[PDB]
RNA sequence: GGAUAGUGGCCUACCAUGGUUUCAACGGGUAACGGGGAAUAAGGGUUCGAUUCCGGAGAGGGAGCCUGAGAAACGGCUACCACAUCCAAGGAAGGCAGCAGGCGCGCAAAUUACCCAAUCCUAAUUCAGGGAGGUAGUGACAAUAAAUAACGAUACAGGGCCCAUUCGGGUCUUGUAAUUGGAAUGAGUACAAUGUAAAUACCUUAACGAGGAACAAUUGGAGGGCAAGUCUGGUGCCAGCAGCCGCGGUAAUUCCAGCUCCAAUAGCGUAUAUUAAAGUUGUUGCAGUUAAAAAGCUCGUAGUUGAACUUUGGGCCCGGUUGGCCG
RNA sequence: GGACUUUUACUUUGAAAAAAUUAGAGUGUUCAAAGCAGGCGUAUUGCUCGAAUAUAUUAGCAUGGAAUAAUAGAAUAGGACG
RNA sequence: GCCCGUCGCUAGUACCGAUUGAAUGGCUUAGUGAGGCCUCAGGAUCUGGGA
């Protein structure tokens, strides 16, 4: 006798398990954005799946219906926040456009690489899940952290770690602490 | 028009014609009837374990040429009988007579396999371990 | 039809192959970099293009 | 750190609106401590068996070490 | 009339001959508690709901009843039936579909732990009680996030590119490398404080904690469907494989292995069921000359279905909501 | 308030309407599954936005419509209005 | 070339079948009938017609 805990799953598995053509576009985005899964494109075209959906069953209602107009102005008002949908196409016709590596383009992954600070998609990674980088003086190392648009002037080291100040911390301090020793007493 | 009454009343005729053509659909016969719970080995469920009483050398189908090395098992739950196939080379040197075995079907709704002509089912566990990981070393058979 | 054949000869093929034990090679870089591998094998310095493209060829 | 804090008018108005034991984190307050909380239930059932008093079932025992 | 809290064939007298049914009564089956709902995604559907909420029913099976505002109560009683415990043989006692825990059953399911701190309940009641309930343990049921590595230098090799009369390497990096180089971090371990009813973990964080001998990813597959070899060794219609088609009888692209390779990856195979595919159940939407399928023929009740025709046309006013051209 | 009114189907809007689930707005749980929080200052004595909306059909209720489809009416006039 | 049936071997499934065959479950005739409840009595006792 307690509330059910809700849940719902997250990503959707193509219906042909082997399509050659399908297969390298995956590999290529992976290799693009520092991906580990197939799972993790999986679960954004399945996000892009859904939101086209809403997006067309909100295309079918009259031009200035109400439902249509409330819930189709904040679809894109959310989408336009974390810097995936266009200024210009701000209307909805082009969020049924819309496609993968417009989601791709705006992980923390990403961004902590695009400008410069990290110098490989990879390495990218690697600093995010090792405590590095911040987005403000909160500490994110989440690689699909999604860069929300007026939150990107403020990517940076964090306060701690070394890259941000502060410390080189153990596996350097361990040196330094044989350079002392060897050497001198 | 051809058939189906088109009216706008007609939907009592029209359920129960359908109700009554269901039948020729032998997945909505077989559920209705309870085909699982009265007739077949197996309770309806999914796997069964049972006891070896025989170790057999079926022969297999044409155009194969083989002997395919199967165990009577007597389903524990049920008593009867049953003939399975004990997959992979060797394993037969695994069971034993007398003992358990957990069997499983063959993947073909009932339905025998390959060459192999009667066997519906096969062995997957002995003497509470699997085929399988004895079949490699990862594992050992037990005491007794 | 016949159901009591021989027996004798169950697990034959396998106890007569001769062992040979595994090579010890390199260890594979798990997860992302294993993609990460892939896609610099797969595509970016690509290998050849004998006719079209081959993925695990021998002698050729 | 995000918590939660309070500040009594009074200590006697501290000792008296608190949880009982936070009193004790404190230090303003005896953890008086006690016997298993299944303990205590076999206690009292043990109790149950028993009508009034009980050292009168006593003496009556007493005599039964004679019969 | 009696009975009941009270209506009522609820029961009893008297009287009557009625009530239901092809628009399926009555009977049978259900591996049937009903709903909120769950699974599957063009739509229409198809399958499922013992199970966190609501309703109902039960407490081994039946019946009966005491108390009481409320029970036909079972952690109340009485009896019978079935189980079944203790005995000094006279007797006495029991009801886990509460929480745990044991047997059994089977394909199938966890601790004989802590607390009333929360949530709320009850009493004479701020206080006590609460296996309701919360806490921890067991726990790859499902679901979420996503570690297993990142960066330079060097050794040639390149592909570039300017020049090429011709050595070529030198700049910008593509990377394959059997010597290199310092960097980084939590898995863990653990002062501490935080946490908590007390603990445990989580979040914090002193001291520790990465070079291949780890801190070392798996699970299947590589003939087709179906993404990845015609390598090498073995066996010789044997052993085995193969959902299906098919492979194996001595150069096996299917077996047993080694190497290399594919797909998904902290998860992957398998069995059973169901759904999509399935317009192979067809209302949407099937097919019936010859492939499965028009009753030998006509009549005909139920059922479904069923031609056209009856205030149309014209005139006047009122006030709205979008959109234009101006603001 | 009196005196009387042929029956229906369809469709419209609406009332009555449990929550959780579903769709879905708001909110940066570090991300997310979630959750229903949270956000602002004078962070020494408080300020403040939330906790939406939609679906909820078959039946029943309430109201607008008068097409399509039924029904009943006056022929032994036992007709209709007074 | 294809191809039909009897006949013969191995294995498997279901049918019919002496046993007026067997088992479980639900209702139920007739007979017998616990127990509580209501009721006619009763009166160990214990008081002022009742308990
Ligand atoms: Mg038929
Ligand atoms: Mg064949
Ligand atoms: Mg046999
Ligand atoms: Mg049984
Ligand atoms: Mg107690
Ligand atoms: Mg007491
Ligand atoms: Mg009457
Ligand atoms: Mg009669
Ligand atoms: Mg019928
Ligand atoms: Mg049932
Ligand atoms: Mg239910
Ligand atoms: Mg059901
Ligand atoms: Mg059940
Ligand atoms: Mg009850
Ligand atoms: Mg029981
Ligand atoms: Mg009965
Ligand atoms: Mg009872
Ligand atoms: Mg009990
Ligand atoms: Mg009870
Ligand atoms: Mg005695
Ligand atoms: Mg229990
Ligand atoms: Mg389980
Ligand atoms: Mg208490
Ligand atoms: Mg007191
Ligand atoms: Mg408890
Ligand atoms: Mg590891
Ligand atoms: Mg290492
Ligand atoms: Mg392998
Ligand atoms: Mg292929
Ligand atoms: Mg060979
Ligand atoms: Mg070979
Ligand atoms: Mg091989
Ligand atoms: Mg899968
Ligand atoms: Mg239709
Ligand atoms: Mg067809
Ligand atoms: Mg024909
Ligand atoms: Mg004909
Ligand atoms: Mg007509
Ligand atoms: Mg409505
Ligand atoms: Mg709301
Ligand atoms: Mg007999």
């Amino acid at each position: 006798p307690r509330a059910p805990r809700t849940y719902s799953k997250t990503y959707s598995t193509p219906k042909r398990p082997y399509e050659s053509s399908r297969l390298d576009a995956e590999l290529k985005l992976a290799g693009e954005f520092g991906l580990k899964n197939k799972k993790e494109i999986y679960r954004i075209s399945f996000q892009l799946s859904k939101i086209r959906r809403a997006a067309r069953d909100l295309l079918t209602r009259d031009e200035k219906d109400p439902k249509r107009l409330f819930e189709g102005n904040a679809l894109i008002r959310r989408l336009v926040r974390v810097g995936v949908l266009s200024e210009d196409k701000k209307k909805l016709d082009y969020v049924l456009a819309l496609k993968v590596e417009d989601f791709l383009e705006r992980r923390l992954q990403t961004q902590v690489y695009k400008l410069g600070l990290a110098k490989s998609v990879h390495h990218a990674r690697v600093l995010i899940t090792q405590r590095h980088i911040a987005v403000g003086k909160q500490i994110v190392n989440i690689p699909s952290f999604m860069v929300r648009l007026d939150s990107e002037k403020h990517i940076d080291f964090a306060p701690t770690s070394p890259f941000g100040g502060a410390r080189p911390g153990r596996v350097a301090r361990r040196n330094a602490a044989r350079k002392a020793e060897a050497s001198g007493e | 028009g051809k058939g189906k009454p088109r009216g706008l009343n007609s939907a009592r005729k029209l359920r129960v014609h359908r109700r009554n053509n269901r039948w020729a659909e032998n997945n909505y016969k077989k559920r209705l009837l309870g085909t699982a719970f009265k007739s077949s080995p197996f309770g309806g469920s999914s796997h069964a374990k049972g006891i070896v009483l025989e170790k057999l050398g079926i022969e297999s189908k044409q155009p194969n040429s083989a002997i395919r090395k199967c165990v009577r098992v007597q389903l524990i739950k049920n008593g009867k009988k049953v003939t399975a196939f004990v997959p992979n080379d060797g394993c037969l040197n695994f069971v034993d007579e007398n003992d358990e075995v957990l069997l499983a079907g063959f993947g073909r709704k009932g339905k025998a396999k390959g060459d192999i002509p009667g066997v519906r089912f096969k062995v997957v566990k002995v003497s509470g371990v699997s085929l399988l990981a004895l079949w490699k070393e990862k594992k050992e058979k037990p005491r007794s | 039809a016949k159901v009591h054949g021989s027996l004798a000869r169950a697990g034959k093929v396998k106890s007569q192959t001769p062992k040979v034990e595994k090579t010890e090679k390199p260890k594979k870089p798990k997860g992302r970099a294993y993609k990460r591998l892939l896609y610099t094998r797969r595509f970016v310095n690509v290998t050849l293009v004998n006719g079209k493209r081959r993925m695990n060829p021998g002698p050729s | 750190s995000v918590g939660f804090g309070l500040v009594y008018n009074s200590v006697a108005e501290a000792k008296k609106f608190e949880p009982t034991y936070r009193l004790v984190r404190y230090g303003l307050a005896e953890k008086v401590e006690k016997a298993s909380r299944q303990q205590r239930k076999q206690k009292k059932n043990r109790d149950k068996k028993i009508f009034g008093t009980g050292k009168r079932l006593a003496k009556k025992v007493a005599r039964r070490n004679a019969d």
